[PDB]
RNA sequence: GGGAGAAGGCACGCUGAUAUGUAGGUGAGGUCCCUCGCGGAUGGAGCUGAAAUCAGUCGAAGAUACCAGCUGGCUGCAACUGUUUAUUAAAAACACAGCACUGUGCAAACACGAAAGUGGACGUAUACGGUGUGACGCCUGCCCGGUGCCGGAAGGUUAAU
RNA sequence: UUAGCUAGUAGGUGGGGUAACGGCUCACCUAGGCGACGAUCCCUAGCUGGUCUGAGAGGAUGACCAGCCACACUGGAACU
RNA sequence: GGCGUAAAGCGCACGCAGGCGGUUUGUUAAGUCAGAUGUGAAAUCCCCGGGCUCAACCUGGGAACUGCAUCUGAUACUGGCAAGCUUGAGUCUCGUAGAGGGGGGUAGAAUUCCAGGUGUAGCGGUGAAAUGCGUAGAGAUCUGGAGGAAUACCGGUGGCGAAGGCGGCCCCCUGGACGAAGACUGACGCUCAGGUGCGAAAGCGUGGGGAGCAAACAGGAUUAGAUACCCUGGUAGUCCACGCCGUAAACGAUGUCGACUUGGAGGUUGUGCCCUUGAGGCGUGGCUUCCGGAGCUAACGCGUUAAGUCGACCGCCUGGGGA
RNA sequence: GAGGGCGCUUACCACUUUGUGAUUCAUGACUGGGGUGAAGUCGUAACAAGGUAACCGUAGGGGAACCUGCGGUUGGAUCA
RNA sequence: UUCUUCUAA
């Protein structure tokens, strides 16, 4: 899983505080950064019963935690999918 | 999850007489208070106490008779699924005008009788008897 | 009951259809006699109805009973009818 | 994937215009760079040249000759490309990928060889030999009495000795 | 148990046409147009005031009276 | 109008369109309401009249024609537009429990099989038997070895997962939940047709593996018959790898997310305080079991985890057979 | 001189023809179940522990109800 | 252990 010195490297990253913890820019690139880090779990372990209970929870645990962010600013969204290598 | 403060309060209104319960309290609203105006000026609650600063809750005092309760009948008209707008001739006769139905028009919210000598329509919001 | 799914979809009003069908919709209709002969009806009852097998005026060919007792009818022969089901 | 060129139908010459050569192809003399070359850009003369439209116009007919598929419907059998009775029989026969059984531990099984030896195979059981069946789809029931095969070593039988 | 539909189609420009505007028509561009708020296709049908029932809500219904529409042996076409 | 059992909640989960929306301030005036114009033909109907001797009928006036258009307002709500707030919602921080998941090992009993020692006449099975297995030495007994499958006790009206479900131990990877103090975010929410995934067992496809068990099947009984129940066998199958199928009384026969509403006895899992004065008391959470008040229910029952009181959205029902 | 007439041809198009589909009705040897019987034949599965608890799935077998295997449900009885 | 069936008022 992602270790607490890289989750707060994110969080230092796009700080608007250096303690603000409820950027959602941050909390993207958290479960970005997480499940980046599961892709070498989930293209190794492919149909594993509860793959969705701990593989697609995240499909959807990441996927929904993008759907605000989506509808959320225009002059950052364009800025953060740039940064952040989103398809869309 | 919270689709209605108002059908919200009216239930908490509803199972408190059933609870006998002398003090019904929740947070409090802009609009609940302009219906909590309402209901002690046309005698179907006895005290409310709108407190609190960081969010205000709305503390009502239940009107009780002979022992048992006052509030007879509480109900919702304009549902958040479902609204309701009847003119100032479409305006009801709760319980044949014995209780009473509260509208708000464009002149704030009053009772149904009222908005007849208003002569003015407006949104049904639940019926009281 | 949804209000919702009663805008997506009204209320369908069962279609109810005539008993009666080979008249189409008409007070009486002309027939031709086919076959006359008896039926016994079922338990709880034990006759021998008088009954005529009918051809129509929209060539349908039909059953109707013979009223009352006793009668005067042929094959090749022409009746009208009235409708009412025999129990 | 196909069936399917299914079937079926329409156009077809010539002349002119478009455009007295068009689309295009090729490409000089020029011009500049140039490490200057069996150069690079630019540059377009020249030649070469489809296809289409429009309008005429000739015949009975314009893919005019030569050249160059008869199509459709049902069903048998074999899945198919293949192979064969040289010289009366080309298929339903054979072969076939596929399936199943069986054998075989390598100095293999097996075959040719009096033998030596060789093939197997410079391969090693996802290998090889044999038999049967013959794609694919759905499948593949019962009987070991008989005949074979395999396993058993108690007893009966019994060779040379 | 009707899901894709459309090539004058959809738009433009230009010409033509009609009392009139407009693919009305034509030429040339553009690839658009439409549809799950039911296009498309099939079945049935003249439409409304109204009529009948129902406490109402509604439901059914369109003879007679009206308002409109369509048709005139059938299929066609113009003429005046 | 209804969906616990009378027909009826998809097997669950995800999620788009969709519908739905906390709080507060302005703005807008869209919806909404009010007023006013236009029109809503006549007839008809209604109301008040009149006329035919009345009535039917005719007819005068009125109302009505529930609308639509336009104009003038109105500003509470619902929208539209901006700004906020933090309770909803979501992060960060430490921990917590767990058959939560895959991957790879590893144990120990058992069973089977193989081989051997000992030994002898039965064994096995049933209600009785018999088929069967036995002197060719079984059974039994000990010793050695092999193989597959499942993981006693713990263990629990326990635990976890949305369910389907998950049970030796260890390792690797991985998920979810809860609690604690906080910090932050600013409504970021709910539900979701169509869609997407998961989804018991049996079954299917290739491969593998195959101890036990076991459809079919075979024998033996059994009976009037016995294609059964019982016995002795025994194959697919059960196991693994990868795919297909997508159904189960997939049941809590109760769809999901809110809010309110008497209790008691527990279980499990946190977390404060009080001296823990021992296995104690006072708290405060999460989850779950039984009982049960009001209430509801056709009754049965449910009963703060509602089948009570209300909210939002979806699925479904409409006599029985046919089906 | 223009124009008109007539004919000429062109454009459009009715009648009509060809093929191929689609859809719907009627009919069809034969065949599939379904429902129904005031008396038949065969068995007796379910209702009680219905005399092998019942039923869902799924698979196999079988004149017939059914039987059996795997899994689930209780909408099943029993208890020094 | 075994053990089935009772037409039509």
């Amino acid at each position: 899983s992602l270790s607490t010195e890289a989750t707060a490297k994110i969080v230092s990253e796009f700080g608007r505080d250096a303690n603000d913890t409820g950027s959602t820019e941050v909390q993207v690139a958290l479960l970005t950064a997480q499940i980046n880090h599961l892709q070498g779990h989930f293209a190794e372990h492919k149909k594993d019963h509860h793959s969705r209970r701990g593989l697609l929870r995240m499909v959807s645990q990441r996927r929904k935690l993008l759907d605000y962010l989506k509808r959320k600013d225009v002059a950052r969204y364009t800025q953060l999918i740039e940064r952040l290598g989103l398809r869309r | 999850s919270m689709q209605d403060p108002i059908a919200d309060m009216l239930t908490r209104i509803r199972n408190g007489q059933a609870a006998n319960k002398a003090a019904v309290t929740m947070p409090s609203s802009k609009l609940k208070v302009a219906i909590a105006n309402v209901l002690k000026e046309e005698g179907f609650i006895e005290d409310f106490k709108v407190e609190g600063d960081t969010k205000p809750e709305l503390e009502l005092t239940l009107k009780y008779f002979q022992g048992k309760a006052v509030v007879e009948s509480i109900q919702r008209v304009s549902r958040p699924g479902l609204r309701i707008y009847k003119r100032k001739d479409e305006l009801p006769k709760v319980m044949a005008g014995l209780g009473i139905a509260v509208v708000s028009t464009s002149k704030g919210v009053m009772t149904d009788r009222a908005a007849r000598q208003a002569g003015l329509g407006g949104e049904i919001i639940c019926y009281v008897a | 009951a949804t209000v919702n799914q009663l805008v997506r979809k009204p209320r369908a009003r069962k279609v109810a259809k005539s008993n009666v069908p080979a008249l189409e919709a008409c007070p009486q209709k002309r027939g031709v006699c086919t076959r006359v002969y008896t039926t016994t009806p079922k338990k709880p009852n034990s006759a021998l109805r008088k009954v005529c097998r009918v051809r129509l005026t929209n060539g349908f060919e039909v059953t109707s009973y013979i009223g009352g007792e006793g009668h005067n009818l042929q094959e090749h022969s022409v009746i009208l009818i009235r409708g009412g089901r025999v129990k």
